[PDB]
């Protein structure tokens, strides 16, 4: 008499949970990224994983997917002008 | 099979001037595919072919070089082309003249793995048990002093050198093939 | 495409060996004995026991001591090569 | 074949002592990994026959540290088989702002550094302490290299002349385009809540999420680590991830009142759920042990396959680092107790 | 047909510029470089096609073995001991564990004779006998297996001071010319070699009798400096030294394999997204840095994903050590199918037939 | 023996139930290695 | 669309072997012998 | 398997002449091939350990004409494994 | 392409083998032994 085990394998990749409506991939910049509620205010983020034990210190390591840009412009012999960008969360200084 | 046996290739034009032109190489007054001992750094690939030779092939065979180098596409690069059949190798083998107890040894002289293998033919084994003496070890704790040799292994292709200005393949009708500054007179061939 | 395996539907192709369908028999490359040796690396062995010379005068190889007060009167000794049985190796592996 | 390849690489605390030789007591030298001995009937001719399992105590051993390592093999092949090598490398340039700037004419300063620590700049297939063992390297010399499109003046001034307005700048972005977090999960734990305090989310995009051993990531930021005793892969660097199966499931919360999903559109409203234990609703997929709202947002996320029935995606569209390629589900039977 | 005019120049001017650097600084750990970048006048370059160079001096380390088993008596078995002598209390004697395969002609005083001078005048009838450095070597033997059992009969062995090893993994570097393995004394100088010889003869059937106990076989000994450099012992019998009749049994087994080089696509040897040192690019007019850097932006993956994205992966470039690292698919999930042996298979004996009869 | 040739007494055997067949060495494995199991499959829709 | 056809006899000779070791009684020790007799002197 | 697909074809100078065997004096016949003798301690198996390198003296030959040529084989298992053959050829026009 | 094969021109390309021109000699693994037993099972015997 015998009982049944299953399991799976998935290594080399990342987990992935887009920030869409419905989860398809229309776009750079998705729909939801624009809406208002999100964009003219501010709100308090929890999350909360639950994975198996493990008899060694481990790491949980999460990516904030954003949008992060430099542009270039140089208008004088010898001269470099740069700006850099990350949108949701800092870019450079103020005042 | 036989492509990695050239060292150096020089072209002239009416016994005063040299096809590369003005200077337009590490190497100005002609091409040089391979090379000994060199100081310089003018290797690449862990082999010893010099760049000039790597650019002006990449540049022959896929329009690559003035923007970084990378994998060229399976499509553009056929069986009979130059970098599917581009091989590295390196060793490292004893030196002699700092170890000090180098001992040449004839192939008569040397036992190893003796007492179960032949001898000088694929005859019955032979012989007692003792400790061997023929391959130097190169590893662990009493390894010997060593030296290093490369070279590059290349088949099943032919070298190209292209009669352009900069070396790109921009059409059929090469420009420098038009020019009556090199298509409107005579001129005399020497190579070496 | 057919060749890769989805495991929803149990979409997997079933296809034969194309070595087997078709048997490209090429013989199996034999040059060499490979032969089977004795645990202990000498089979066969004998009994001896050790002698040395004397003061050899002239023509006294004929008398000889015999060493017993150094070395053991029963030291093993082997003559000859080695006991080995002998196999040939791909063949049977072609075989089966 | 079977004792070599997998019975040498057994967790540690199956073996035991060897008898009347010497052993390091450093658990983290070539000398104690190798002295030790393991017995050759746990992984016999016998074992799970018929069964395309995977052995249970090796399923968190990091894989990629292994002498089969086709990729390893060749690079130490390539650089020699000695053990005093001079070498030549070349190296490139990474940081996503100059990969790709189009210089102009002028005099520039560039100025980099370099490292000299033994076991960030080499690798085993072992895994080792190599500050104790004794690898060394010295650099010698150093020189830069660059390469000009011989093209004719008039174009170059031309160009150069139009590559200087104020509209025609340039731009770039990092391929990647992540924020990294990076947080400690506590032996034998099993719940990690993260907070994130009021701010805005603008232009967000989603989030990417996987698990790491605390003993092959390196201190951020930090010149030198003395405290960091280890030469295998490191995933957070070349990107060889092991452990994505030992997660359980994901919960998400806004304002702490409302969850992210909301309205009704998975299974398990409140939560994601990417595997399950025995559990008799009829829920898992791809006769495996994950569900079906994972299946569904995995399939979406990667290929925009699950609103019209599921196939094989094309093999242009699935690289060597996508989540169908290496996805393999398996399944076996025991003796009940 | 190609353009044929502004595209290409005629001043002369450098197709690939070499910048040697202006300032080096040293450190325990770090190691920062500085050069001075030079864009001439009418030109463009685009920084995609730039790149280091460095070269040096590399010490892999005393763990390095890329080679999987030994290359040292590979086919001698696991647990055969080599031809040796060792002491023992009975007030002590020395007991013998040797082999000799080679035939020679007539034993004498001097030693086992091997060949003869030619047959000539002043010439003929001159005995040559075996040089004690090299010439009785462990490789000759007999020819076929219709051995006649020869009354001359010579070999080697190692005398008691070196210590016993098995014969699987043992190797000792040649010190003569000719590959004959001894250990060259200092005495008067180090010209000279310490070969011994010893000599043995039937027991039993030359017990009784005396017959001059005529000898019958030679063993010419030495001493090698012997040393296992990549094999260890997987059974010792008892803990100590000085090599004992149980010391006779003791078996080796190979070292695991390690493949010490340098890391995929060359990670960690740049300085990336981090403040403590980060890499300067500026215009030398006014030092207004064009590289900000923060602590989060991880580069090294994003070059890998990008690498994957804009092409194909599993072809190997040398110029970049650029070479995907990958498992065996059959490693990490077995696919145990048992084998295939439905025939036998027989190892039968070299003359054909084993035990025979008289008739 | 040198020929590349298939045996004339093989040709009209059916060479799709062999025990290297792939696809059905990877469904037998897939299903489990025992003798009773417990199935949780999903049909599709085959009509045109 | 054109192509030459072309028939007959082709003699490869004595020194063409397809299949490499041996075909006659292979799994044989390289040294046995047939049961044999042979004369010899007193 | 190294002493086979190797050894066999080092270069004629490294191989010596046998014993008691009649051998052809013309360098090309198959026989002045075969029946040459080379002693496998050249390419025994403790050869350029964990070195990924060709040969030194097996560089400059030919490696085309050698027996795991799989077009070559399969061109010469296509007419037959006989000797003395019928054969139906096609062949096509070339010039431009 | 030119790796597939065609009979009628007889177009089949030559190559060479990729592991005999360049040798990656690992070495091999043994790290178990390898015993030829006896028919009977028992070698040798006495008599009780
Ligand atoms: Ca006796």
């Amino acid at each position: 008499d015998s009982i049944t085990q299953k399991k799976f394998l998935c290594d080399r990749t990342l987990w992935r949970i887009p920030f869409s409506s419905n989860f398809m991939s229309m776009g750079a910049l998705t729909d939801l990224g624009q809406n208002l509620l999100y964009a003219n205010s501010a709100h308090a983020l929890d999350m909360t994983f639950e994975v198996d034990p493990m008899d060694e210190p481990t790491l949980l390591y999460v990516l904030f997917e954003v949008f992060d840009v430099v542009r270039v412009h140089q208008p004088h012999r010898g001269v470099i002008e740069t700006v850099y960008l990350r949108t949701p969360f800092s870019a450079g200084n103020a005042t | 099979y036989l492509n990695h046996t050239f060292k150096k290739v020089a072209i002239t034009f009416d016994s005063s001037v040299s096809w590369p032109g003005n200077d337009r190489l590490l190497t100005p007054n002609e091409f040089e595919i391979k090379r000994s001992v060199d100081g310089e750094g003018y290797n690449v690939a862990q082999c010893n072919m010099t760049k000039d030779w790597f650019l002006v092939q990449m540049l022959a065979n896929y329009n690559i070089g003035y923007q970084g180098f990378y994998i060229p596409e399976s499509y553009k690069d056929r069986m009979y082309s130059f970098f599917r059949n581009f091989q590295p190798m390196s060793r490292q083998v004893v030196d002699d003249t700092k170890y000090k107890d180098y001992q040449q040894v004839g192939i008569i002289h040397q036992h190893n793995n003796s007492g179960f293998v032949g001898y000088l033919a694929p005859t019955m084994r032979e012989g007692q048990a003792y400790p061997a003496n023929v391959p130097y070890p190169l590893i662990g704790k009493t390894a010997v002093d060593s030296i290093t040799q490369k070279k590059f292994l290349c088949d099943r292709t032919l070298w190209r050198i292209p009669f352009s200005s900069n070396f790109m393949s921009m059409g059929a009708l090469t420009d420098l093939g038009q020019n009556l500054l090199y298509a409107n007179s005579a001129h005399a061939l020497d190579m070496t | 495409d057919r060749t890769r395996y989805f495991s929803m539907w149990n979409q997997a192709v079933d296809s034969y060996d194309p070595d087997v369908r078709i048997i490209e028999n090429h013989g199996t490359e034999d040059e060499l004995p490979n032969y089977c040796f004795p645990l202990g690396g000498i089979g066969i062995t004998d009994t001896f026991q050790a002698v040395k010379t004397t003061a050899a005068n002239g023509d006294q190889g004929n008398t000889t001591w015999q060493k017993d007060s150094t070395f053991a009167e029963r030291n093993e000794i082997g003559v000859g090569n080695n006991f080995a049985m002998e196999i040939n190796l791909n063949a049977n592996l072609w075989r089966n | 074949f079977l004792y070599s390849n997998i019975a040498l690489y057994l967790p540690d605390k199956l073996k035991y002592n060897p008898t009347n030789v010497e052993i390091s007591d450093n658990p983290n030298t070539y000398d104690y990994m190798n002295k030790r001995v393991v017995a050759p009937g746990l992984v016999d001719c016998y074992i799970n026959l018929g069964a395309r399992w995977s052995l249970e105590y090796m399923d968190n051993v990091n894989p990629f540290n292994h002498h089969r390592n086709a990729g390893l093999r060749y690079r130490s092949m390539l650089l020699g088989n000695g053990r005093y090598v001079p070498f030549h490398i070349q190296v490139p340039q990474k940081f996503f702002a100059i990969k790709n700037l189009l210089l102009l004419p002028g005099s520039y300063t560039y100025e980099w550094n370099f490292r000299k620590d033994v076991n960030m700049v080499l690798q085993s297939s072992l895994g080792n302490d190599l500050r104790v063992d004794g690898a060394s390297i010295k650099f010698d010399s150093i020189c830069l290299y660059a390469t000009f499109f011989p093209m004719a003046h008039n174009t170059a001034s031309t160009l150069e002349a139009m590559l200087r307005n104020d509209t025609n700048d340039q731009s770039f972005n990092d391929y990647l385009s992540a924020a990294n977090m990076l947080y400690p999960i506590p032996a034998n734990a099993t719940n990690v809540p993260i907070s994130i305090p009021s701010r805005n989310w603008a232009a967000f995009r989603g989030w990417a999420f996987t698990r790491l051993k605390t003993k092959e990531t390196p201190s951020l930021g930090s010149g030198y680590d003395p405290y960091y005793t280890y030469s295998g892969s490191i995933p957070y660097l070349d990107g060889t991830f092991y452990l994505n199966h030992t997660f359980k499931k994901v919960a998400i919360t806004f304002d702490s009142s409302v969850s992210w999903p909301g309205n009704d559109r998975l299974l398990t409203p409140n939560e994601f759920e990417i595997k399950r234990s025995v559990d008799g609703e009829g829920y898992n997929v791809a006769q495996c042990n994950m569900t079906k709202d994972w299946f569904l947002v995995q399939m979406l996320a990667n290929y925009n396959i699950g609103y019209q029935g599921f196939y094989i995606p094309e093999s242009y569209k699935d690289r060597m680092y996508s989540f169908f390629r290496n996805f393999q589900p398996m399944s076996r039977q025991v003796v009940d107790d | 047909v190609a353009p044929t005019h502004d595209v290409t120049t005629d001043r002369s001017q450098r197709l690939t510029l070499r910048f040697i650097p202006v300032d080096r600084e040293d450190t325990a750990y770090s190691y920062k470089a500085r050069f001075t970048l030079a864009v001439g006048d009418n030109r463009v370059l685009d920084m995609a096609s730039t790149y280091f160079d460095i070269r040096g001096v590399l010490d892999r380390g005393p763990t390095f073995k890329p080679y999987s088993g030994t290359a040292y008596n590979a086919l001698a078995p696991k647990g055969a001991p080599n031809s040796c002598e060792w002491e023992q209390n009975e007030a002590k004697k020395t007991h013998v564990y040797a082999q000799a395969p080679l035939s020679g002609i007539k034993i004498t005083k001097e030693g086992l004779q091997i060949g003869t001078a030619d047959a000539t005048v002043a010439g003929a009838g001159k005995e040559i006998f075996a040089d004690k450095t090299f010439q009785p070597e462990p490789q000759v033997g007999e020819s076929q297996w219709n051995e006649a059992d020869a009354t001359a009969a010579g070999g080697r062995v190692l005398k008691k001071t070196t210590p016993m090893k098995p014969c699987y993994g043992s190797y000792a570097r040649p010190t003569n010319s000719n590959g004959g393995q001894g250990v060259m004394v200092e005495q008067n100088g180090k010209l000279e070699s310490q070969v011994e010889m010893q000599f043995f003869s039937t027991s039993t059937n030359a017990t009784n009798e005396v017959n001059n106990i005529q000898p019958t076989v030679v063993l010419y000994s030495e001493d090698v400096n012997m040393e296992t450099p990549d094999t260890h012992l997987s059974y010792k019998p008892k803990m100590g030294d000085k090599n004992a009749k149980v010391m006779l049994g003791q078996q080796a087994m190979p070292n695991r394999p390690n493949y010490i080089a340098f890391r995929d696509n060359f990670i960690g040897l740049m300085y990336y997204n981090s403040t403590g040192n980060m890499g300067v690019l500026a215009g030398q007019a006014s030092q207004l840095n064009a590289v900000v850097d923060l602590q989060d932006r991880n580069t090294e993956l994003s070059y890998q994903l990008l690498l994957d994205s804009i092409g194909d992966r599993t072809r190997y470039f040398s110029m970049w050590n650029q070479a995907v690292d990958s498992y065996d698919p059959d490693v990490r999930i077995i696919e145990n199918h048992g084998t295939e042996d439905e025939l036998p298979n027989y190892c039968f004996p070299l003359g054909g037939i084993g035990i025979t009869d008289t008739f």
